[PDB]
């Protein structure tokens, strides 16, 4: 909203008529836009109204149920030994988000590579947890 | 950014509460897991202690405050200190002016005020401690959890400390039943370390990591320390 | 005008023996002619083998085993339950008799 | 909870200079042309008068305020400022000097307190220092007539005659040449209305001018018309009609 | 993964390795060079056994003394202070 | 400057993990507890003409029951001290008996707190913590023989042994091969000379070492120079017999 | 800002090309605005339409209206 | 309130405050205490390089802690003033208190912990000042030297030499001591004190101030006049080892 | 120090940041007020709106009756207008016991105004946003207004005007006072000079405005009053009986 | 701009500094309460939240009293509006000794405001997060208010605050306008509890407890005192009839 938004014409220029022209045709429904984040950045106004990016969608992170579900997608694709409880797995993972407990499923065959093993355990699991994934991870239990 | 609402205990954040008020939750898990479990006649605290060492003898996770009060840590160690001797201050007081034992609930609110006077002091800082304090007053039996924040809640069974939601997942079940045995003590007791051996997933349970504190209706202040766990696994 | 300082008479009597040790006492109570109580524990028991009998006027008595009863108390909690001695707690009433004479 | 400023809000920049006197200065500067003239027959201050409003009254607005008796000030600053200073300058005027030696502090002493109260808010934090700049213009039976200058940090010097605000040199350039000692009061009135027209134009008049001296008795300035006892106030403001009077006389 | 700080046992292992390359006379354990370390970083290691290289090419040595070892963990350690 | 109150994402103080960092610069001090005594022996380091050797020491007598020895800035050990002297006397003389180690720790551990700007909480008056981590060894006639580590964060632990210091990371781990439980007093003053030799790049001399016991005939008691040479003189000779 | 009266005139005009159970009170509309120009309006307008493709419908009650303003007005300012 | 921080740790467990004020102690001046094993040598610099000072009113480096007992340093004087006072105060207290003259270890432990005070205590920074304290224990006439850093850390060394150059006369002092034969004669231990002091000073030799502290409070100045006399020695000296 | 909006300090320039924006931003409120002077009454007309049906508007204040005599307008939010007001009162009660009169506007203004200048230096508190008027009908001056603003400036008034139609009221009064050669008109009745009021109002701000959009606050020799809703309209249509 | 976000001893050019805005935020972020006046009373209520059944019910009520006429109930921040309360308390006891009679509902309003407006003149004290409602019946009649966090308060005929606001707005003005002013006491909390009801339907993620206390000086005479048996009973009837699901 400085003087510098003068350098920074290109970008209010694509926009603008990207708007201009789906408020030109707000009744019809045949495109649809769609901009993607992670977070909300300085703009012009435009969350005002329908014949533009009106609507204004939240990710939230996951919770039990929803870990759970995506847990049993991912349980198809790989072999386990059909004994994993996602629910259980679930309680032990604090503040998980969906590409995280895909991570935990690649550990958790990182311990089943070094074991010999080509399913996995519930252990092998719990084990997998334990190792980084790099955003957040439950292993918490130091303090003397 | 972090580092610009990070400097003092004054401000607030687009967030609703301050960064450094998250990481004194956060704290608590990384120490002792404590579970507490009540009936309606007795209530029981189970919690586990932890050394360094071999050589290293273990720090008390139970602090005895009354002869019919305690309470288990869990987090940091050196504010469990400051509050354990203000809640004996508390007490005693209690019992010098007004006849009075001190109430689990009343304890709880005055603690709460304690702790927003810390929260909005600059150079003072959240404890960084949870505490599960238990009692048995004419209020009945109790339990309530203090977080260093000043949230109060009184419950029939929750855990601070490592998987917290592990333990959790054992009382909602098991809940009604021990819940209406009232007037035995050793089923609830039974029942505490049935629960905290399958939080564990990177630890295990042994004798003298483990110590029990029962109060109630007919248990003054009682520790099962040591050995003397082994008859309620 | 004001000093409520008198007398509530009572008669107590301590023995020390072989092994053990009495605190004997009466369990009237008095001001003057009237009669306060007919029973009324004139030994107390302030817990670790020590028993205790503040004869002589009831307004002192009752203050000096308040502040003493918190200091049984409070060396327990400091110091994890360890009992408080004869001597020691002798120790600790100089100090508390000493401490008002004002 | 609560302050704990105690940290100095004045400190020192790379040259030797303290930042918040230069700032206060700058003020300072851009504040109402004020003057200050000895006629050695008295003393005559003169400060633009100004008005908010033409609905607001200027009886309450305070250009010219009397420290002491027999004393005014005048100044080229921060009005808020100058307000509050004036009453911690009345106050152990009064106290500490009007019943102890049985009468005002001479000028320049009252001129050093002035210049303590500025420098210890220069010293110390939890607030920052005053910003103004007065001319204190003054009698006292003990020193005649007096003119003096304090500075925002308390820095004080003497003089004889002087202008503080905006287009100071050229006032002080035309009093320099119409005044060089024994002289008139009226006459010093008429050189001082002189030099303010040809350093403010756009509208110029008595009542846009306040004009005050020490220069003077009357019997109601004893305050009382009986039998003598003591001299008493010779501080004496003139109302607008007396002024125009002057501009009048040529 | 970690090129951080590493154990007292690891700084040993890391001098031992740089080492065996070199010539040595007798007298050098790692253990010992190890302990002058209050907290390292990988880098600082290297430097180490490097440096302590150069005090005897100075006084013209193919070898390496327990004496080179101490004076280069002295060096070091100090110059990445402040 | 750097906060006070302004903890990690994990939650630890900034300011207790700088407390940590100077603790790990000072010379060693070592400690095993045995069953007829407690042995405290210190690494005092430094030999010069021009430096007198045996007029410095790292082991200071609390009282006739009570030592320390410490490791870290030494500085910092003389406000720790101070407090400690105060509140051990002045429960001498209410109740007439010694004081716990334990208790001591958490009475010093109390104004380790105060740095930085005040609280509501607590007045606080100092500006950083303490830097130095001790090992306060005693006797009580109710637990016996003891030995405890200090951390300046709060923490105290009681420990059959512990040793802290620089050098702490290879001593600790001789300490427990060496530890077992039917270990003597004087059995642990000649194995507490053997770490202290391995370890140095130095010959063994009481000008670099210094040891202290405690008997409960006697009280907290220094080991002296004259005494703890004989004892390195003895263990010369019986080492270098062994190659 | 618009006044109370040109959040009215709007509220009318973009209802009645709308189809409509019930005579809407544009009024109370209105009120449960407070500076609302014409874009904010139309949001409120879909919003309330949204409850109507569910309750399987081309016609909006005055209670749909009440509840729409308020939800487009507590999502921002 | 200003108890709040003005000193905090490094990241390197020093404190920043207290490296700071060890540069300001090398910048200035020079002293030095070399012992006998029947005297105790101070050295301190006057190197008047103008000479428009007047002497005798402008400082000296020499104080009294108390009448056996002496205080020198190298540092600002500002700071040593504050330091200085409170170390008289202290041998009083013990003197009025106990019914004894003062010894030597009870006020080393009392001026390195005032320093000590002020480096752990918020809204106050350490003192611009190296001490050395030297002097005799009361019924005794063993030499006694103490160093004290504004760190507030302290030791007894046989010999030290603090400011400027501390490295080249620590390593000189080093070829000339043993302590299993120091010096008997106040001669030839002052001798060597000068000579160190010369190679430092520059020129020297009424910019040289000894005093030399036999037990119990016989304390004597040297003068110039003598002073002048061992320098000319000193040349005499060194073609005689050439 | 800090810097100049973090904390109350100069500006670069000598100004001030933090009083000006206290000038600026609290009178857009929707707020808008003139005092004007009676013959033997003050009037003040001060808009005063609710903007829920659910919000009971006699709570609603920013006429406030000081003492029994004694008004006070407030231009600017609920937060401050209650901070000024306990100042005000207490000042005003102070006053009476002390020196056993009562407390006139002038008075009022000037304590008030040294006092907000000495939060203006503080670097711990702010100068009140608030601009406050203060009104009575003294029996030392006749009706009086004196209008504090704030920066610690204050000045007295015979008529004044907040909020950006300050110009169009002045120039009504300013034109009608030239013409009259008064300043004050002349008319016992309250009833008559809130007439007198509404007229130079209506023409100045251009629109005409409800009872419950209205509150007005009549000063009278020892009393002020509020006219009530019912009161404040049967004047509105007085004027209108006439049309 | 900038500085006024991590303080509140200087003043913004918005006339509204940051920090505060971000207090009022957290009190949306909360639960619903709400405050019902009527014609001789004022009834509180408050959805609870139910989360799991280790939670004990009417122990962990955010109903707190002050005094003996006035029942105070809050959206936002549980220890933000406990440390209020306890403050509430402390100049209640004192001014019944001083005064001789029970703190004023509009004296009770001045003394959390000044508490509040005290920490927005420092940037050293942090204030509170909460919103509060309150009310009671006192010797000059019936009061609800309603205190913000800014400093902000007045007087109300209804009341609410919360992740619930605008539905509850919604469904009490609807049956105030109905009604005089909400009629008797005992219709009220049927009224409240059809407001709870339409509340509830913003949450949705977790199921409630309701919980409902009176101040009425026809039906209670003037005491504050909660709303249970069945009293509490017929209004849950009531809602889930009308209001259907």
């Amino acid at each position: 909203f400085d003087s510098e938004k003068s350098g920074d014409r290109e970008v209010q220029r694509t926009m603008l008529e990207l708007l201009n022209q789906l408020d030109g045709f707000s009744s019809d429904d045949r495109v649809k836009v769609l901009a993607a984040t992670n977070r909300v950045d300085v703009l012009d106004p435009a969350l005002l109204r329908s014949g533009r990016l009106d609507r204004k969608i939240e990710f939230p992170l996951p919770s039990e149920d929803s870990r759970a579900q995506i847990l049993q997608i991912h349980s198809r694709k790989m072999t386990t030994d059909d004994d994993i409880n996602w629910q259980e797995l679930a309680r032990s993972t604090d503040e998980f988000n969906g590409a995280q407990l895909k991570a935990v499923t690649v550990e958790a065959g990182m311990i089943a590579l070094r074991n010999g093993q080509s399913s996995v355990k519930h252990e092998d699991f719990v084990e997998g947890i334990s190792e980084v994934q790099a955003r957040k991870s439950k292993s918490v239990s130091f303090y003397a | 950014f972090r580092n610009n609402y990070d400097g003092d205990t004054v401000t607030f954040s687009p967030t609703g509460r301050l960064f450094q008020v998250e990481y004194a939750l956060e704290a608590i898990k990384q120490g002792s897991v404590t579970v507490g479990l009540r009936s309606n006649t007795h209530a029981v605290l189970v919690a586990l202690k932890r050394n360094a060492d071999e050589l290293s003898s273990y720090q008390k996770k139970i602090i005895k405050c009354d002869e019919h009060m305690g309470l288990s840590l869990a987090g940091l160690a050196p504010d469990a200190r400051v509050l354990s001797n203000y809640l004996r201050q508390q007490c005693n007081y209690s019992s010098l002016v007004f006849n009075r034992k001190l109430a689990v609930e009343r304890a709880g609110h005055l603690l709460c005020d304690k702790a927003q006077k810390n929260t909005q002091s600059y150079g003072g800082r959240p404890y960084g401690v949870g505490l599960l304090i238990i009692g048995y007053d004419k209020s009945g039996a109790h339990l309530l959890e203090f977080q260093p924040s000043g949230n109060v809640t009184e419950l029939y069974g929750t855990a601070i400390g490592a998987r917290s939601q592990g333990a959790k997942t054992y009382l909602e079940r098991t809940l009604d039943t021990f819940i209406k045995i009232d007037g035995n003590p050793d089923e609830l007791i039974k029942a505490g370390v049935e629960a905290i051996s399958q939080s564990l997933r990177d630890e295990s349970l042994t004798v003298d990591n483990l110590s029990i504190a029962i109060v109630g209706k007919d248990t003054p202040f009682t520790i099962y320390d040591g050995e003397a766990v082994a008859k309620y696994i | 005008q004001f000093n409520p300082y008198g007398d509530n008479g009572g008669t107590i009597l301590g023995i020390a023996g072989e092994d053990f040790a009495v605190l004997a006492g009466d369990t009237r109570n008095i001001t003057d002619y009237s009669i306060n109580s007919r029973y009324e524990p004139k030994v107390f028991d302030c817990g670790d083998n020590i028993v205790m009998s503040a004869n002589g006027f009831a307004a002192d008595g009752d203050a000096l085993v308040k502040r003493f009863k918190n200091s049984v108390k409070w060396y327990h909690f400091d110091h994890n339950d360890k009992k408080l001695s004869i001597n020691s707690a002798a120790r600790n009433i100089q100090h508390l008799l000493y401490g008002k004479r004002f | 909870m609560t302050d704990r400023y105690s940290f100095s809000l004045t400190t020192f920049s790379p040259s030797g200079k303290l930042g918040q006197i230069d700032y206060a200065l700058t003020a300072v500067k851009q504040g109402v042309t004020s003057l200050g003239i000895k006629a050695t027959n008295g003393v005559v201050i003169a400060t633009e008068k100004k008005s908010s409003s033409p609905l607001a009254m200027s009886e309450t607005l305070s250009k010219v305020s009397l420290l002491t008796p027999d004393i005014g000030a005048v100044y080229s600053g921060m009005g808020p400022d100058y307000r509050v200073l004036v009453d911690k300058s009345r106050k152990v005027a009064h106290t500490s000097y009007k019943r102890i030696y049985g009468e005002y502090p001479p000028t320049k002493l009252l001129v050093s307190e002035v210049a303590k109260i500025m420098q210890e808010a220069t010293q110390s934090g939890g607030v920052r220092p005053f910003g103004v700049s007065l001319l204190i213009a003054g009698h006292d039976e003990f020193n005649g007539f007096s003119l003096y200058q304090v500075d925002p940090s308390g820095s004080y010097f003497p003089w004889k005659a002087t202008a503080i605000g905006k287009g100071s040199v050229a006032a002080k350039t035309f009093l320099e040449k119409r005044w060089n000692d024994e002289l008139e009061l009226e006459d010093a009135i008429h050189i001082a209305l002189l030099t303010l027209k040809e350093s403010v134009e756009g509208e110029f008049n008595g009542d846009t001018i306040e004009l005050a001296i020490i220069g003077d008795e009357n019997p109601d300035l004893l305050g009382y018309t009986g039998i003598p006892t003591d001299k008493g106030p010779r501080f004496r403001k003139l109302t607008s009609q007396e002024i125009n009077d002057r501009l009048e006389a040529l | 993964v970690e090129f951080s700080l590493p154990d007292l046992e690891g700084r040993a292992n890391i001098f031992r390795i740089h080492s065996k390359s070199m010539s040595v006379e007798r007298g050098i354990r790692w253990e010992l060079i190890s302990r002058l370390c209050p907290n390292s970083t990988g880098a600082e290691l290297r430097s180490v056994c490097t440096e302590a290289g150069m005090f005897a090419i100075r006084a013209r040595r193919k070898v390496a003394t327990e004496k080179d070892f101490l004076k280069a963990v002295d060096k070091v350690i100090s110059g990445y202070k402040k | 400057d750097r906060g006070v109150s302004t903890f990690s994402p994990e939650g630890r103080l900034f300011q207790v993990e700088y407390s940590l960092e100077a603790i790990k610069l000072g010379s060693t001090a070592i400690g095993i507890a045995t069953k007829e005594g407690v042995v405290l022996g210190v690494e005092k380091r430094a030999t010069s003409p021009l430096l007198e050797s045996d007029s410095i020491e790292k082991i200071v007598e609390i009282d006739r029951h009570i030592g320390c020895a410490m490791s870290g800035l030494t500085a910092d050990a003389r406000s720790m001290i101070e407090h400690a002297r105060t509140a051990a006397v002045t429960h001498n003389l209410y109740y007439d008996e010694d004081i716990n180690v334990e208790s001591l720790t958490q009475s010093v551990c109390d104004l380790a707190l105060r740095f930085g700007e005040g609280a509501s909480g607590e007045e606080r008056l100092m500006s950083r913590p303490f830097g130095v981590a001790l090992l306060i060894a005693g006797h009580d006639a109710d637990d016996g023989y003891q030995l405890f580590h200090a951390e300046p964060s709060g923490t105290f632990y009681r420990y059959n042994a512990k040793a802290i210091g620089s050098g702490s990371e290879g001593a600790q781990a001789e300490l427990l091969n060496e530890w077992h439980s039917s270990l003597t007093l004087k059995e642990a003053e000649l194995l507490v000379l053997k770490i202290l030799k391995q370890v140095m790049e130095e010959k063994l001399d009481e000008n670099n070492a210094q040891l202290s016991c405690i008997t409960k005939q006697d009280g907290f008691k220094i080991y002296d120079n004259e005494k703890t040479a004989e004892l390195i003189k003895e263990l010369k000779e019986k080492e270098a017999a062994e190659s | 800002l618009p006044n109370e009266a040109g959040r009215l005139e709007i509220f009318k005009i973009h209802t009645a090309k709308v189809k409509k159970t019930g005579e809407f009170d544009f009024e109370a509309a209105v009120k449960m605005s407070d500076g609302f120009n014409g874009a904010d309006i139309r949001n409120c307008a879909t919003e309330a339409g949204f409850f109507a493709i569910r309750d399987d419908r081309d016609h909006i009650n005055p209670d749909d209206l009440m509840k729409a303003v308020r939800k487009v007005a507590e999502v921002k300012k | 309130g200003y108890d709040r921080a003005l000193s905090i740790f490094s990241p390197d467990g020093h404190i920043f405050q207290v490296e700071y004020a060890l540069e300001a102690v090398k910048r200035g001046t020079c002293a030095v205490g070399v012992k006998g094993k029947n005297c105790v040598v101070l050295g301190c610099e006057r190197r008047s390089t103008l000479k428009l000072q007047d002497t005798r009113i402008t400082p000296s480096k020499v104080s009294k802690i108390d009448s056996h007992v002496v205080l020198s340093f190298s540092g600002l004087n500002a700071d040593s003033r504050i330091l200085i006072e409170k170390a008289r105060v202290e041998a009083q207290s013990h003197r009025l208190t106990l019914e004894d003259p003062v010894t030597v270890e009870y006020l080393t432990r009392y001026v390195a912990g005032v320093q000590q005070r002020y480096t752990q205590s918020g809204g106050v920074r350490p003192f611009g000042v190296s001490t050395l304290i030297a002097g005799f224990d009361p019924r005794d006439d063993e030499p006694k030297l103490y160093q004290t850093e504004p760190s507030g850390i302290y030791s007894s060394w046989s010999a030290q030499t603090i400011g400027r150059n501390s490295k080249t006369v620590r390593e000189f002092l080093e070829k000339n001591y043993d302590r299993k034969e120091p010096p008997a004669t106040v001669e030839e231990c002052v001798k060597l004190t000068v000579r160190s002091l010369l190679e430092v000073v520059q020129t020297g030799a009424k910019n040289i101030e000894i005093t030399v502290v036999k037990p119990d409070s016989d304390i004597v100045a040297l003068s110039s006049e003598e002073i002048n006399q061992y320098v000319t020695q000193i040349e005499q000296e060194k073609q005689e080892q050439q | 120090a800090g810097y100049d909006r973090h904390i109350t300090i100069f500006s670069p320039e000598g100004r001030l940041y933090q009083v000006e924006y206290a000038f600026k931003a609290t009178n857009q409120t929707n707020i808008n007020s003139l005092a004007v002077r009676g013959k033997d009454c003050t009037v003040v007309i001060s808009q005063k709106k609710v903007p829920d049906k659910l919000l009971d508007p006699t709570t609603v204040s920013y006429i406030f009756c000081i003492s029994r005599t004694i008004g006070m307008v407030v231009n600017g939010p609920i937060p401050d207008a209650r901070n000024a007001a306990l100042r005000a009162k207490a000042e005003a009660a102070e006053f009476r016991y002390k020196y056993g009169y009562d407390m006139p506007c002038d008075v009022l203004a000037k304590r008030m105004a040294n006092l907000s200048q000495i939060y203006t230096q503080r670097a711990y508190m702010r100068p009140l946003g608030v601009i406050l008027t203060f009104v009575s009908v003294d029996e030392e001056l006749g009706p009086s207004i004196y209008k504090t603003d704030p920066a610690g400036y204050y000045v007295g008034y015979k008529a004044t005007a907040t909020g950006p139609k300050q110009q169009e009221i002045t120039t009504n009064l300013e034109n009608h006072f030239k013409k009259s050669k008064i300043d004050h008109i002349n008319e016992e009745s309250w009833e008559k000079v809130v007439e007198f009021a509404i007229t130079h109002m209506i023409d100045a701000l251009g629109t005409e405005f409800s009872k419950n959009d209205l509150e007005v606050g009549v000063a009278t020799k020892d009393k002020f009053f509020t006219l009530s809703a019912e009161n404040i309209e049967e004047r509105l249509v007085a004027i209108a009986e006439q049309d | 701009g900038t500085g006024y976000d991590l303080s509140n001893s200087v003043f913004s050019p918005d006339g509204r500094n940051f920090q505060v805005e971000y207090a009022v935020k957290a009190v949306e972020n909360g639960t619903t309460s709400i405050g019902i006046k009527c014609n001789d009373g004022v009834v509180f209520a408050v959805e609870k939240l139910i989360t799991s059944k280790l939670l004990v019910p009417q122990k962990n009520v955010k109903i707190q009293v002050v005094d003996r006429h006035i029942g105070c109930v809050y959206s936002g921040l549980i220890p933000d509006g406990r440390h209020l309360v306890n403050r509430g308390r402390e100049e209640a006891a004192s001014f019944k000794k001083l005064y001789k009679t029970p703190i004023p509902i509009p004296a009770f309003a001045d003394r959390l405001g000044q508490y509040v407006q005290a920490h927005t003149l420092y940037n050293s004290v942090r204030p509170f997060g909460v919103s509060t409602i309150f009310g009671g019946v006192d010797k000059n009649g019936a009061h609800l208010y309603m205190l913000e966090p800014s400093g902000s308060y007045w007087g109300y005929k209804g009341a609410a605050t919360g992740k619930g606001r605008q539905s509850a707005k919604a469904e009490l003005e609807k049956l105030v306008d109905h009604h005089p002013e909400g009629l008797s006491a005992r219709e009220a909390v049927k009224q409240a509890a059809k407001i709870i009801y339409l509340a509830h339907e913003d949450n949705k993620e977790k199921d409630f407890e309701l919980e409902i206390s009176w101040c009425s000086l026809s039906e209670t005479n003037g005491l504050h005192k909660f709303v249970k048996g069945d009293l509490l009973q017929e209004a849950i009837d009531f809602a889930q009839k009308e209001i259907n699901g």
